[PDB]
Parts: structure tokens; sequence; C-alpha cells
């Protein structure tokens, strides 16, 4: 229908003369600046913002959306005859690709004869000497899509989606171009690979091989082969667009290229790429006809919400000295009260500072164990907290029980061998793992915890399995404390019902108990009964912070290292040995060990890492044991 | 070959047929108002019901029935002709516009082991429960082909030879020029139709009880293919047909046999309804006319085989309209489903209440004490043994979202299961996971359960507390707790003794004589329609299932229309009922609340706030209000206050 | 594996330029007009000139000669959406319009001898002679079957692939319903187009001497078939391509070429000649104009080389424009055509008169005396020696049909020779028969004959019958006999010396510059066109070196042509006072008392004397286009009979 030629010129026109004012109001030629980068092997992958088309050729933009593999070829084509023109000096051959490439070109012209016709198959493919992907960040006036519904009508067409990153294989090489050479000729072969699978070549077909009809005899090698990193995701729809009664659908997502290495399992991720077939030969299929399977092939993947990867007044705020009571009341607004547990929560977001002295790791990472009556927010905050936090896992009950918390062994698709694929608590390495009606828990996992929270690791010698696995996680746990509810007739260590070696392990026990009280009551009720009639929390002096502000502040704090100064030793001595003698004297207290003092020691520095100091101070500390002691108030 | 039809008389007669049934002008305007409809909707497939061409065309329809194969070809020939009449740029659009078959198939409705050899080319109407789908697959109809060299572009047809004869010219994919220049297939200008295979199973209730399943192969093409997940029951109409096997030279004569779907439609006929405009008009009159007592009304209609129990039937119809979820913009949740428990002695029609909403409300799942147990109730992680894939499988709670599940003998349940039933009971949702694989299913379902206390029987003597064998933080997600007792008292015995009699002495109208209830022995029900899968007085009329011409009862066909419009109503809490009902919590949270000698059925946490709002929302609903008025949240506060306290006897 | 392109950049540029090409209407719209015309007399292909194209698009012209069948199949959908643009009712009437081709091919103008693979699928002219037709045959195009089992009618097509790969699925021909139910073809609603193969060889007089001749297998489809008779100098114009085998398994590698054509023309000296509407404006004036003396200046222009002999010339043009053939009722016949003898003396340019009639006449065929004998004069009867039957031949009176034959040395031809002829030139028409076979054909020819006398010289002493060696029977067909004699009066040899010493110094203008000689050797033909097949015109010859001056013109030999064709159809009617006095004149002719003493007659009179005073008049009433016979024709018939009749025996 549309001539190519004429859209290429189209592509190079919006290549060569397109700009914006990006950088501070100034127009700079967006697509020229990358072409420059681009072929002085500075830069691997252009990204096309069909933004920037539509904002001078809409037309093209749909040519683009519909046929999204013919644009993606004819791009780069325009980039490959665009980038002899945008060199400036010589490239320094990054590495042994670049040797071949440019001796290959290096021998195409010693031996060139301009003038003379060539066969069609006697040059070099176009993809083996590239170095530079072109891929599309789709139109934002595309809406993006929901698995389900990405069908056959949106085969070779360009197409967002959304979901969770279930499963994500390794990076492996992929062929793009095999190359072959010959026991007889000196000449090489090359074949450009379409297909899942394919027959390496066996006689050359050089000319001097044709002359000489000699065998020739064409042996496959890596080493002028050209490959491709390539990545094996799975990805499911979102919870909130699985119609009513089903099971969300997962669409398998081929990423290659400078897009692997980006999402991770658990991960949210918004696709952008081109739905395509792959022909489904070989199966002694039941229904006649070429039926294929579906992909999704990757152009631009984005980490979304909690995934996702300042001004003046920000920097103020932040230098404010009730940041930590803004950030902690910004916790899930929309639950009232819990005012330091929502503290509490903070610092297990932001968390301690590892401390690796002399090859015995001591963790950062601060425990929460959230014991309530019920009805106190309990899940609701956990559920909270795992909304926000960039790596968070939610676990309930026994539903992700076993292999669901540590690895299993599965199964590989790509090549097909035994992958390990990791629970929760290697999904939620290096981020919270929220572990709802944790009093309910089966004692295996409950084992599992326990070396999970002090030494970071997951050890399993089962029979398909032997590894550590690294889980460095914090652990929001919730709990009711015995038989649903607290009674004073019973001890704590009675009524909180775990072992001392569990109970040492988290940092903070927090202790709810709704007592009823009237004027609590009403203002508790007055709460919620706005949030049922506005769905939002009632105004208050200070506006909460969005969720992705409070990521922002979250994550500034967090590469935030304090050290506690040695003038601090003494008053944080004195605060352990003085918890540890309220222990001992006291007769409804629980287990106090060294466990304690780390205890002390993280909660400060985490307090300090919200300040944004380098240094722990006395009212960090001061904060701190404020926090161990209201852990345990409500039983007073 | 290469031979071309000239005016084929059968197919011409029979076009026309098609087209004069389709062409309804003259006559009720069924049919062309239902293409215009299809226009309208952005869809090329029409549904027919067979009984409208019996009516009709026997000859057509009979025709059509036993020669399904052509005769859906000249009928799809002339929807498309007329679809161009009413809407030529529309028949532009589509390639070609489907049939589907609906309605009464006589001898060709069956079962999976009923569907023999002697249906092969004819229309079935196949009912079942799906025990497998396939992935949903493109298949190539016409692929388009650039020739770099060239410059030229090549276009392949690719027609639907499933149960025809393909030879191997028919389904080469071009990949050179003439002169063998490569071609680059043009994904994007290719035109595919998805593509799935399921496989529907007799269903478990009506397979004689002895032996193994029956099974059926099912093709479904473009429409049809997501219409359907493993476990649904499903009517699927198509056409029943061989399919080829490959080319050899030799053969066994035995051929594997499919059923190529014109329609399917699933067994809830209960999950969607049909409102005419008399419909929605006797719904307004019946919301306008007593805005007061109507919530009454509706719930003393209720169960009306069950005599008693108003507190209960009111609870009931707050369940069946629910409250209003709260999605908050942070993505934060608050439940709008309402959780009911009902504990009593022995034989108080407690699994009669369970079983009318089980056979009144759409989405309803049945379900015992320790019949679905551990992964059977919420969902479950499987692996596909043929990819090595995890896959999700769905229980009673994920299958009921939006809908009901009703756990009889609750406090025969392990503890395994009840503690399992937490997160769907509060947060409305099942998180679970495996190594491969973690999901969070949406179960969105309210639970009505029925228990018995400890002991069996209700003592009298003892607190609640100890009746009830549940735990505090259990007992608080369900958030209304009805203990129902056996009152020995004589003169509610003679109440209760007279309306059971009345209920078994009452006899349907003509349609019964003297005689007896057929079991309906599995040949008797393809005999008929399913009534699973078929296709308004605003009262009954009195005899004696009432014993005397005082107050009217709702009708259940109404009463259904009724509940399905107001489910959708999003009342708002006004700020005098958000007061009052603020007031009454904290006035129910305090120990003056309880006089002596009255003890506390189940505890009062924030969730009973919630569950005030929630009933006094659905209140709301009952009325169509549109708003939570004081009257709404004071029903909501008596219906608390009756269930959430007991007098203890010495 | 069946596709469709959906798009062919070429084929898209190629139909809109022969479109362009076809709508002329700007370009003073020829083909618009030939397009119309083709509409109008009810024919479906258009002959088109490869000049004009070159004209208009020389990047088509190129490619249509050198890549024939993707460009014609292009032009004619070109041609068929043209046709249906002026009229679509004919354009749906056909399925296919066709593009014949015509003018100079440079290279792509070949005789049988140099068409060599280097011209395969390409465009290309050749000349030659049919040497074979075969018969003509249908070949079904589209199948129509009728089953009556079942009442269907299905109908089948079959693709023209003579020169593409045929697969044996394209050639089978339904016998069977699918359910095996016998079907039975409908022959009148099937379609058939017929079929027919000529050999085309190269023409004997322009072959290298002494060699074996070269042949060229010609296929003629639809409308094409019946243009060509074995023995036409044909020029067919076609593709050249390579015939396909039969599915094999082993091949030699050697194919079977052919021409297959798209367009055949006869020799352009016997085709109906263009008439612009001025033409027909002039030979009006001209008749009109010049009445009494149009047959002299018409007779004295005939053969300007040739001094003398205005009798002869006078007779000469009456025998280029004939009588009227008779053709009474009950079927009897009375020919129209005059027979000339010219006995005479040697090297009195009597040879040089029936040149100048092969030359001028239309359909004129050329004889020497032994050149032919009999079967090679009038018709032949072989056998097909292939099928077994009697093959009719046609000799030189048959091809002559309303024709001349020149038969010179007439008196060397053999005695049955002249036997066999005497009933050609009566009745116009050679029965033949062998036992299998036995026809009556047409040779309606008027015979120009050059004899001379008994003694090789005329004798002046003797009586002309003593020295014309031949007998009354065939004198007496000879409807005129002149004696050209050689008398050596000095005066006379003045004027014809002076004549023929003033042709013999004339150069052509232009082409001749002062030395030239004019011959080409056998590859100069082919560099040019053919001056035989080839496509303002004056009245009267501008004054030159063939006459000194005077106050009396020569009529041009273009515009002598074209007013002979116009004239020679005109059937004047002869009136009584032309009756009236040819019966008297005949009756005083064939009265020898009327005649004087020492003059004898040349050739009897009878009742032919009478038919042929009645031809001559008729025909002299053509010169002036009269449509009467009027009492100078008459006149003019007489003298010229009274002049050719009677001779001077001296002592
Ligand atoms: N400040 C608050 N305190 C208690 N409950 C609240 C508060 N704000 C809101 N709620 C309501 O509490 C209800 C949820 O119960 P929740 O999620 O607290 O159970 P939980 O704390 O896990 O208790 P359990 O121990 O029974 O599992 C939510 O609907 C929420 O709206
Ligand atoms: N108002 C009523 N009160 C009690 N029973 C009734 C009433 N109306 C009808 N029944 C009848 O009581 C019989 C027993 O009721 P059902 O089996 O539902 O009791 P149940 O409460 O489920 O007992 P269990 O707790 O042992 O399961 C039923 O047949 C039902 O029809
Ligand atoms: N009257 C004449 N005018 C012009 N040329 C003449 C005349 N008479 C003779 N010639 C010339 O004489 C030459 C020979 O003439 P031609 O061959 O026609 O003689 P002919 O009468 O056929 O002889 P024959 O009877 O021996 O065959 C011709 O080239 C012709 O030009
Ligand atoms: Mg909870
Ligand atoms: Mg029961
Ligand atoms: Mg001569
Ligand atoms: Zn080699």
């Amino acid at each position: 229908l549309k001539d190519y030629a004429l859209e290429k010129e189209k592509v190079k026109k919006f290549l060569q003369e397109f700009y914006q004012d990006d950088e501070l109001g100034k127009k700079q030629f967006k697509y020229g600046n990358q072409l420059v980068r681009l072929a002085h092997r500075e830069q691997v992958a252009l990204y096309v913002d069909l933004d920037d088309v539509a904002e001078d050729d809409p037309e093209l933009v749909d040519s683009i959306c519909e046929n999204a593999r013919r644009y993606a070829k004819l791009f780069a084509d325009a980039v490959q005859e665009l980038l002899p023109q945008y060199k400036e000096r010589e490239v320094v051959n990054k590495d042994v690709l670049d040797v071949y490439i440019e001796h290959r070109l290096m021998m195409e012209q010693r031996s060139r004869d301009p003038g003379m016709v060539r066969s069609p198959q006697n040059q070099y493919p176009a993809e083996l000497m590239r170095r530079f992907e072109l891929y599309f960040q789709g139109p934002s006036s595309n809406k993006p899509r929901v698995i389900r519904e990405v069908r056959a009508d949106s085969v070779g067409k360009l197409v967002t989606v959304r979901g969770i990153v279930t499963r994500v294989s390794e990076v492996k090489p992929k062929m793009v171009v095999a190359t072959y050479t010959c026991d007889q000729c000196g000449a090489e072969t090359y074949q450009p690979i379409q297909s899942p699978t394919f027959m390496p070549l066996i006689m050359c077909p050089s000319q001097e091989c044709q002359t000489n009809r000699s065998g020739g005899r064409l042996y496959l090698q890596t080493r002028g082969s050209r490959f491709i990193k390539f990545q094996e995701m799975k990805m499911q729809e979102h919870s909130d667009q699985v119609p009513v009664g089903n099971i969300p659908r997962s669409i398998t997502v081929l990423v290659e290229g400078e897009n692997t290495r980006i999402a991770q399992p658990g991960d949210h991720v918004s696709v952008t790429g081109i739905f395509l077939p792959i022909l489904r030969t070989g199966f002694r299929q039941v229904v006649q006809g070429l039926l294929s399977e579906t992909y999704l092939e990757a152009h631009r993947i984005v980490k979304m919400n909690k995934s996702e990867d300042l001004t003046r007044e920000e920097l103020r705020q932040i230098a404010e000295e009730d940041f930590y009571e803004k950030l902690a009341a910004s916790i899930a607004p929309e639950i009232y009260g819990h005012e330091d547990v929502k503290k509490a929560l903070l610092l297990l977001l932001v968390g301690g500072v590892d401390q690796s002295p002399r090859g015995m790791k001591i963790r950062g990472n601060i425990n929460i164990c959230l014991m309530g009556d019920p009805g106190v927010a309990k899940s609701q905050l956990l559920s909270y907290i795992d909304r926000l936090a960039p790596r968070s896992q939610y676990t309930t009950g026994r539903g992700s029980s076993g292999v669901g918390l540590t690895a299993a062994v599965l199964r590989d698709s790509v090549s097909g061998e035994l992958t390990l694929e990791g629970g929760a608590l290697v999904l939620a390495d290096q981020g919270v793992c929220c572990i709802d009606e944790f009093d309910k828990m089966a004692e295996a996992d409950r084992t599992a915890i326990h070396e999970v929270m002090e030494q970071q690791t997951i050890s399993i010698a089962k029979a398909g399995i032997l590894t550590t696995l690294n889980a460095r996680c914090s652990i929001l746990a919730a709990a009711n404390p015995a038989y649903g509810r607290y009674n004073p007739r019973r001890s704590l260590e009675q009524n909180i019902q775990l072992p001392a070696a569990l109970l040492s392990r988290f940092d903070l026990l927090w202790l709810i108990q709704d007592r009823p009280d009237r004027d609590n009551d009403l203002r508790l009720a007055q709460h919620i009964t706005y949030v049922h009639q506005h769905s939002r929390q009632p105004p208050s002096q200070f506006e909460p912070l969005d969720m992705k502000l409070m990521r922002r502040y979250i994550a500034m704090c967090r590469e935030k290292q304090p050290m506690v100064p040695e003038s601090l030793a003494d008053y944080i001595t004195a605060a352990y040995v003085e918890m540890r003698r309220e222990a001992w004297a006291s007769k409804d207290a629980t287990y106090t060990s060294a466990r304690t003092l780390l205890a002390i020691l993280r909660l400060s520095t985490a307090l300090a890492r919200l300040r944004m100091v380098d240094v722990v101070e006395k009212e960090d500390v001061n904060e701190a044991i404020r926090l161990m002691e209201m852990s345990k108030d409500s039983l007073l | 070959a290469g031979t071309v039809v000239l005016d084929d008389v059968e197919l011409r007669e029979a076009q026309r047929d098609y087209l004069d049934f389709l062409d309804d002008e003259e006559d009720q305007g069924i049919y062309q108002s239902k293409v215009r409809e299809l226009i309208s909707d952005n869809q090329y497939r029409l549904i027919v019901n067979v009984n409208d061409l019996r009516r009709k065309n026997e000859k057509r329809a009979n025709r059509l029935l036993n020669n399904a194969f052509e005769e859906l070809v000249a009928f799809q020939r002339a929807l498309k002709d007329f679809v161009a009449s009413i809407d030529a740029t529309y028949a532009k659009q589509y390639e070609e516009f489907y049939v589907g078959l609906e309605g009464s198939f006589g001898s060709k409705h069956v079962s999976p082991r009923t569907l023999t050899s002697c249906f092969l080319s004819c229309v079935v109407c196949v009912e079942g429960i799906v025990t497998k789908c396939s992935l949903v697959r493109p298949k190539v109809v016409r692929s388009v082909h650039y020739c770099p060299a060239t410059k030229k572009t090549i276009e392949r047809r690719y027609s639907d030879l499933t149960t025809l004869v393909a030879f191997p010219s028919s389904s080469v994919y071009p990949t050179k020029d003439e002169e063998n220049n490569p071609l680059e297939t043009e994904y994007g200008l290719s035109v595919y139709k998805d593509h799935q295979t399921i496989t529907i199973q007799e269903m478990p209730e009506k397979a004689p009880a002895g032996q193994l399943p029956r099974s059926v192969d099912v093709i479904l093409d473009d429409d049809l293919v997501d219409k359907a997940k493993p476990g649904d029951r499903v009517q699927v109409v198509g056409t029943y047909r061989c399919l080829p096997g490959k080319k050899g030279g030799y053969t066994s004569g035995t051929f594997r046999t499919v059923l190529i779907a014109c329609n399917v439609k699933q067994m809830s006929k209960d999950a969607q309804p049909s409102f005419s405009a008399e419909d929605i008009a006797k719904i307004k009159k019946f919301s306008k006319t007593r805005s007061k007592d109507i919530f009454d009304q509706l719930a003393k209609s209720l169960a009306p085989s069950i005599h008693g129990h108003d507190y209960v039937k009111k609870a009931i119809l707050c369940l069946l309209l629910g409250g209003v979820e709260r999605d908050l913009e942070n993505g934060s949740h608050i439940r709008g489903d309402i959780n009911i428990l009902l504990i009593g002695d022995p034989s108080v029609a407690k699994s009669q209440l369970l079983r009318y909403v089980l056979c009144t409300a759409p989405r309803a799942i049945p379900t015992t004490g320790r019949g679905s147990s551990g992964v059977g109730l919420t969902a479950a992680v499987t692996t596909d043994q043929e990819t090595g894939e995890r896959r999700l499988e769905a229980g009673a709670m994920v299958l009921a979202d939006r809908g009901v599940v009703c756990i009889d003998e609750f406090d025969k349940m392990s503890d395994m299961d009840r503690t399992a039933i937490h997160e769907v009971m509060e947060q409305g949702r099942v998180t679970i996971a495996k190594a491969g694989i973690h999901a969070r299913l949406n179960a969105r379902c309210s639970v009505l359960a029925a228990a018995n206390p400890v002991y069996g029987r209700y003592d009298q003597y003892k607190t609640p507390m100890e009746n009830i064998g549940l735990q505090d933080s259990l007992l608080s997600r369900f958030d209304l707790l009805f203990i129902m007792l056996d009152q020995m008292d004589p003169e509610q015995d003679r109440e209760i003794s007279d309306h059971v009699l009345r209920m078994h002495r009452y006899r349907a109208p003509g349609e019964q004589d003297g005689d007896a209830m057929p079991l309906g022995s599995a040949v008797d029900i393809l005999a008929t329609d399913d009534p699973n899968f078929s296709q308004y007085e605003k009262h009954d009329n009195l005899l004696h299932g009432t014993k005397k011409k005082k107050e009217k009862m709702v009708s259940a066909a109404f009463m259904k229309k009724y509940i399905h419009v107001a489910k959708i109503i999003k009342p708002v809490l006004t700020q005098e009922s958000a007061t009052y009902i603020a007031e009454e919590y904290s006035r129910l949270r305090s120990q003056d609340s309880m006089s002596s000698d009255t003890a506390r059925t189940s505890p009062v946490t924030a969730r009973t706030l919630e569950t005030l709002i929630r009933l006094a929302t659905a209140h709301a609903k009952a009325r169509m209000s549109k708003t939570v008025d004081l009257q709404d949240a004071e029903e909501a506060v008596e219906l608390v206050q009756y269930a959430y306290f007991k007098k203890v006897l010495e």
C-alpha cells in the first residue's frame, strides 16, 4: 500500500531535524545527539518516542503502531544510513565485536571494485553490522491494554500492557547471525536467524568454492557470529483488571538486548512491544492450519508504582524538624490513631545500617511484629506497607507456605532444565516481607523465618535443592497473641505465645489492644465515617504525602549511612543495662538479650537516616528508647 | 479442478429463506432489531433462536439442524447480505458474519455421553463442565508478504479447512519470490483469527453415579474463545464433526471428532438478567409507592417456606444487597460485603435459609463442613505437567467473587480451613504463592454460614461465648451473628407447625393432581430444555401458602429483578447518619450497652462500625435511596443490637 | 499455493502509461478514434503503431518490445479500461481485448532465418510465406457442465497456458460430480476460442541462394485464425517464445520455439486504400473537371518511361478498369474482364508494359512461358499425405482472382498450358477434379500476355494469321490483340531514342547525389521496414527530366492508383443509344466488305468481339466515372477494336 522508500525518507527527516528544549529551554536536536553517540559506540539503544513522531507526523505514528516490525526495520535502516555522516572521530573499538566489524569493512573496501555488481547474497547482512538497537516508546495516545484482551487482532501492532513479573529467565546468548568458515576458501558464511531453531549449514556457498566445485564444508563458529542478550519473562494481569470469577492471565515477553536485566520477578512493569506469532511447527496438531504461539516483543520496560525506578522547598521540608512526624503520619492516613506504630513502620522502611566487622555480619534490617486484638488495622497497615515499599511481598496464613516462601526447583522452559525460583522471601530480598497471621503459620515456615531474620539466608538441603538463598528482608509480622484476644489475667509470653528466640528476633513487638473508650471510640468512628463518606481521610493540619513522594524520601534516606560516636556509647550502654534490669526485676516482661541492644542501635541509626545526618545523636537514641517503651504500653 | 457453481438451486433457496427470516418487518421485527443491535454493539455474531425458525419455517429448521455446515454457510451469507442492507460500511468491516444457535433442540440436545456418531454434521447442544482450556492462539487466515528486492506485496488466503480435506498446497507459507527472492511477512497487515480448544465433560451431578466421565472436544474460534474457563458449566451449541487425519497410505477407519461451536453460553442464566420497559416501570413504582417499609416487605418475602426468623431474613436481605466497597485513591480498600453466621439448635431451618440463598442469588457457591478442605475453598497452585509451568486453580471462594459462599456445618470445618477463610472474609482476596508463581486472587464474596453450637444443642445457661466454639478473631469477621434457638414454647410451636403442615399440603397449581415428583433420570432432562441455561406481578396470588388475605408477599421473579437493580445503587452516608452511627458505635462499645445477665455474642470492634455502615447502606439500597438516611442507620443499629447480645439464664 | 499480488508497482506504472497513451484526446485523438472505431464495427483487437508509442513514451516502447507478455497484458488491461470508459456495455460483452502491434521494429524485424534465441519473449516482426496452415480448431476456454442428478450447473475455466508451465490440474475436464454423479457438458454454454498453427517460411526470393529454407511455427488465436493461407506472403507480429515440453523427468534442454501472433497482415498492395476526405474531393474534382479527355490523360500517363504505344496504353487502362460482370438470375455468367495480347518484334517494350502492370495493379501475378506448367498455372489436386485426403492447391490464375496474370513469352508456353487457360480466360473459373474431390475454383482474372511472332520478328509481308502462331479459338478470347511492330522509321527513332536517353540520365532527387549505385545486400533489407506491408497525395506530377515542357500534365502514380481504385467499383449501365451503336458497329465489323483489300484480320470477329465492345465501352465509362455507358464510350471502344483487329499486309 505504501512506498517504503518514502517512509524511510520520512523517518530520516524526523531523526535529523526533530528538536526539543529538554535541557533548560535549549533546542538540542534530540535524536541527532543520540545518532552522534551511536556513531561513536557510546550508546547502544535508541528509544524513539512516538509522542515526538506524532508532534509532526501523526499518521506516521499510526502506521508505526499498525505494523510495528516493519517500522522497527525502517527506523533501524534509517539509523544505519545516517550514522556515517554523524561520525565525528574514530571509534576506539570498545570490544571484540567491533574488531570483527571493522576488519570486515576494511576487507570489503580493499577488494571493493565499486562499479561491479555483486550478488544479493554476497554482502554482509544488515543485522550483522549494527551494534545498535532501536525501540519505540509507544504514544501516550494509545491506552494500555489488558493482557487478556491482547488478541489476534493485535498481531503485529505496538501495544502496551501492564502486569506483575512472575518469572524472568537469566540473560542468555541468543544467536542473531550465525557465522561459518570454510576449510577450503577463506570466506565467511552468514546465517541470519529468525526461527526459534535453525539447522546449521554444511557446504559453503562462496564464489571461490563454487568455482572450484570443491567440498567446502563450513564450520559454525561463536567467534565471528552475533549474539544478543536474551531474557524470557512471564507477566501476569493485575488483580484489579481480572474479571470477576477468573485468575490472572499471563503473557510471554521476549526481552532482548539493552532491555534485559530491568525486570525482576515481583516487579510491576508497563511493557511496550509488538505482539507477534511464533509458528507452532512440529506438534502433530489436531486442527489443520498455521497455528502459532504469541508473545510480546519488548521495546520499553518501565517499572511501575512501587517498583518505580528535588525542588528547594522539597529540601526545605526534608530539613524541617517535623519531617519524621510528617512521613510517619503519611503512613496509611486512613487508619486513625497508631501514631507510634506508624513511626515504627517508617523506621522499618528506612532500616538501620548493616555492620560487617572482621567477618561477622550483623543485619541492619528492622523487624516488627504487630500483635493486636481483632479489628485494629493490622492487616490494613501490613497491606499499606506492601503497597508502599519498593520490594515488598505480602503473605497470609498458609496460602503461600513452604516453597511459596523459600525456593523451589522448577522446569526451565527456555532451554529446559531445572532452575531455582524464589518464593516470597526471595522476591522480598532487600525489601519488606509482610507476614500476616503470623501466629497461624506452619512451623517449618517459622523455622525458616528464624534463619531469615538473623542470618538473612535460607539454607535448603532437600532432594532437588542444595543451596543458600539470600533473603535480606525486613519482616513485618501481624498476629493475634493467644486465643484471639489479649486477656490481662495472663502474662505476656503467655498471650504473646512466641518462643524467646522468635520473640527476640523482632526489634519491636508492638502490642495493640482496643480497650473500649467512649471519646476515643467516637474519634475513631468519626474518622471512619468520613472515610466511608468521601473515600479519603479527613483533613488535618498537614496534608499527607503521596506514595511516590514517600518512596522518594525513604529512598533518599536509605543511602545515608550514619555512624555511632564514641561519645554515645556510655549513654546507649546505660539504656541497655537499664532495660535489662527491668526485664530481670519485673515479673511480666519479655525476653531481653543483646538483641535488645542491637535493636536500640539500629532503630537509632534509622532515625538518624530520617534526619539525613551522618552521625547518630542523643535524640535519635532517645526516640528509639521511647519507641521500645511504647511498644508494650497497652498492657498498662 | 477450479470449478465454480452457477446459481446452485438449494443454496439459492436456502439463502432466500434465511434472508426472509432475518428481514422481520412485516412480522414482529425481532431479528431485524437484533441485527441492528449487533451493528450498534460492534459485533459480528447473531444468535438465532431455532424455535423462531420452526415457527416461520419447519423445513429450514429441520434442514439446518440436520445438515449444519452448508446450511450455516447459507445463513451466514444471508446474514451478511442483510447487514449490508442495513449498513454497508459495517458489513464491509468484517470479512464474515456468524450465526450462533439457541433455543430448543429436541433430540439434538445431548450430553457428552449421549453425543454419539449419529449426530455427525448435525447441530447439537451439549451441556457439561469445562475440564481443560487451551491457550488462545492466533491462526493465520490471510498473510501479507513484502518482497524487498522487487518491492512487491503478496497476499495469501488460508481457508478454514478444520473439518474439510486439506491438501498440502492449501497450507504452504510463502517464503520466496518466484525467482527466489526472500519475502518478509507483514505481521500487522496479515489477518489472524484466534483459536481455542476446550474439553467439555459430563457434569458430575448428571453422570451415572458409577462410571467414568465422558468428554467431547470443542473448537472455539474468534468471539468464542475466552467464553469458558476450566470448571465452568456451559452450553455449547455447534456442529459435531469428524476431523481429518494426516496424509497416509494406510488408515484405521477411526476418526477423531470435535464439536465446532457456533455459540457458548454460561449456566449462569442467573448471572445475566433481562429488563423490559414494563419491568423497569414496575420496579420504579414499587420503590416509589412505599419507600419506608419496603425493606420489611422484601425481607418477610424472602424464604416464604420458613416461618419466623424475621431478623435473620432482614440480615440475609442486607447480605444479598450488600454494602459499598470503599476504594481509596492510594489503593486502600474497605469491603462492602456482609458475612452472616447462623448458630443454633438442630432443626431450626438454617440449612433451609442457606439453600434459599443458593437457589436465589447469582454466583452462589455451596460448601459443607469437610467437603471443601484446604485448596478446594480458596485457590490452589498446581503445575501444568505439559508445559511444566505453575498454574492457578480457583477454589470455592474465588469462584464466588461478587457472590455468596454458603458454608454449611461451619463448626465441623477444620481450624486450618477456618483460618484460611480469614483473608477472604475481610480483605476479599486470596493470596497464594508457590515458587514460580504468586497471585492475589479476587474473592469478593459474602459468607453465609450455618453452624451448630458445641454440644449440638445450645445451652441457654451458658454464655454465648462458650456455646459458640469460635475464637474472637474469627467471630469478628462475621458482622452479624444470630443464635437461632429452639424455644419449645407451645404458642410458637403452634405457629411453626401450622405453617409446616400448610407447606406440606400445598400442591402446585394444575400442574399436579395427586401425583409424584419425578426423579429426572438423565434421559428426561435431555428430553426438555435445561432450566439452568434457559431464556412479574410484584406480588403472589394468595391461596394457602398463607393463612389469610391481610398482607401481600413479593413475587420471587420480581424480587430477583428488584434486587438486581437495587444492588447497583451506591447510597452515600449523610452527615446526620454518620453522626448517629458514630454515637451508636461508641455507646455499643461501652459496658452500659449490656445489662446484667446479658452477654456479648460477638466482640464489638471497628469491624462493628463498618458493619453498621454496610447494613445501613444495604437498607438504603432496598429503598433505592441514593443516600443513607437516619432510618437506614437506625434499622442497621437495631439489627446489630439484636444480634450482638444474648440474655443468659440461670 | 495461491497468492494474489496486492501491489505490483511495475504493473501499475505500465497500465497507467498505456491508458495515458490511449486517451490521446489532447493529442489529436488518433487512438481515441481508433478505439471508438473498433467498438463501432464490433471488433476486439486494437492495432497499435509502436512508432506512436515510441513518440509518446519511449521507455514503454522499449519495455514492450523487450518484455512482450508482461507489457502486452498490461496494455490489454489498459485497453479494456479505455473501452469500458468509452462504452461499458461493449466492454463487458467481450472478456478480453487484444492489442496488436504495427510500425517499425528496429532489430526486432527479422526473417525466419535471423529469428534466433536472442529474441525469446520479445515482440518481433517476421516476414515470409505461409507453407502450411492447420485446421481451425476450437480450444475450450470455459466449460459448463450440468448434473442431472442434483440439477447443479458448474463451470470451469482454462487459462491460456500455451507458453507457461501447465500443471496437470490445469487441464482436467470435469466428468463427474463430487458424489461421482455424471456431468454432461453444455456445449452452447461453454466458451471455445479457435486456434490455428501456421508455418512461415523465408521467402524464396529473399533467402540466400542455394541454401535450404528456414521456417518458424506461428500460433494464431481467435480472430487471427483464417488470416493467412498457404502461399501467402504475410507479415506476422507477435511474441517469440519457447514452448513447454511434456512433463518428463529427463529433459534434453531443447525447446520448441513459436511465434504467438498479435497481428497478421497481407501485402499492402492488395489492401483497401485509405481515403482521406481530401482524396475523395480530389477524385471528384478530377472526374468532373476533365471528362472528355480524362481517359486519354490517364492512358498516356500509364507507363511514362515507355514512349509511344498509345492505343496499347488505352487498352491496358481498360484492363486495369475492367468491364462489369453480368450475373443472370438463372446463374448464367458473362465476364467483365478484358484479356489483352501483345505480339511484337523483339525489344519494343512489351515486357516493360507487363512489368508496369505488375507494379501497379493489385493482385497481379507474373509468369513466363515455361515457368508455369498447367498445375502451376491453374489449380492442383494433391493428397494431404497425413490425413489421406485430397487437398486443393491454388495456382497462378486462382491467386490472381480479381487480379491480373501477366504472362510473358506467351508463345513459348506449351500448347497444353494454353489449352488449360482457355477455360479461365472466358469463364473465370478453374474446374478441377481427382476422384476424391471436385471443385470449381473462382479465377476471375484478366490476362495480359506478351508473345513473339513466329520467326521471332514480325514479317510485314505475311498475313497476321501466318505470323501469329495461334489458333482462332485461343485468339478469339483475347479480346484485344496488338501487333507492336519495330518500324525503323528515322523520325520515330528520333523520338524513341530521345525519350530513352532522357530516362537514362534522370537521378531521383535527394536520394541520388551524383554517382550513387542503388544496391543493398541481404542485411540492408531487414535494416529498414519492408515497403510491402508498410502503411498528402497530389494529382499531377511536377515537371521534371521525364518530360521537356508542354501544356499537358502527367497524372501522379499514387493519385492514379487511388483514382483507378475508386473508378473500378463503378458499374456504368449501358444506355440505349450506346447499345444501338455497338450493335450496328459489330454488324459492320463482321461483314468483311466494309474493310479494304490488302488488309487482313489479326483475330476473328465473333460474338466475343461484341462482348468486348461492351466491356471496353464500360471501362471507358468507368474512367469518366459516368455511371452510364454513353456514345463517347462506345466510340472509343469501337475505335480501339478497329485499330486492333486489322493489319495492313505489305508487298
Ligand atoms: N484506626 C483504626 N483502628 C481499627 N480499625 C480500623 C481503623 N481504621 C479503619 N479500621 C477498619 O478496620 C477494618 C479491618 O480490620 P483489620 O484489617 O484491622 O483486621 P486485623 O487488624 O488484621 O484484625 P485480625 O486480628 O482480626 O486479623 C478495616 O475495614 C478498616 O477500615
Ligand atoms: N420456621 C421453621 N423453623 C424450624 N424449622 C423449619 C421451619 N420451617 C420449616 N422448617 C423445617 O425444618 C426442617 C429441618 O430444617 P434444617 O434441616 O434446615 O435444620 P438445620 O437448622 O439445618 O438443622 P441442623 O443444625 O441439624 O443442620 C426442614 O425440613 C425445614 O423445612
Ligand atoms: N518505346 C519504348 N520506350 C521506352 N523504352 C523502350 C521502348 N522500346 C524499347 N525500350 C527499351 O527496350 C528494353 C527492352 O524492352 P523489353 O524487354 O520490354 O522488350 P520486349 O518487347 O519484351 O522484347 P522481347 O519481345 O524480345 O521479349 C527496355 O529496357 C525498354 O526500356
Ligand atoms: Mg487481619
Ligand atoms: Mg443444617
Ligand atoms: Mg520480353
Ligand atoms: Zn569455502
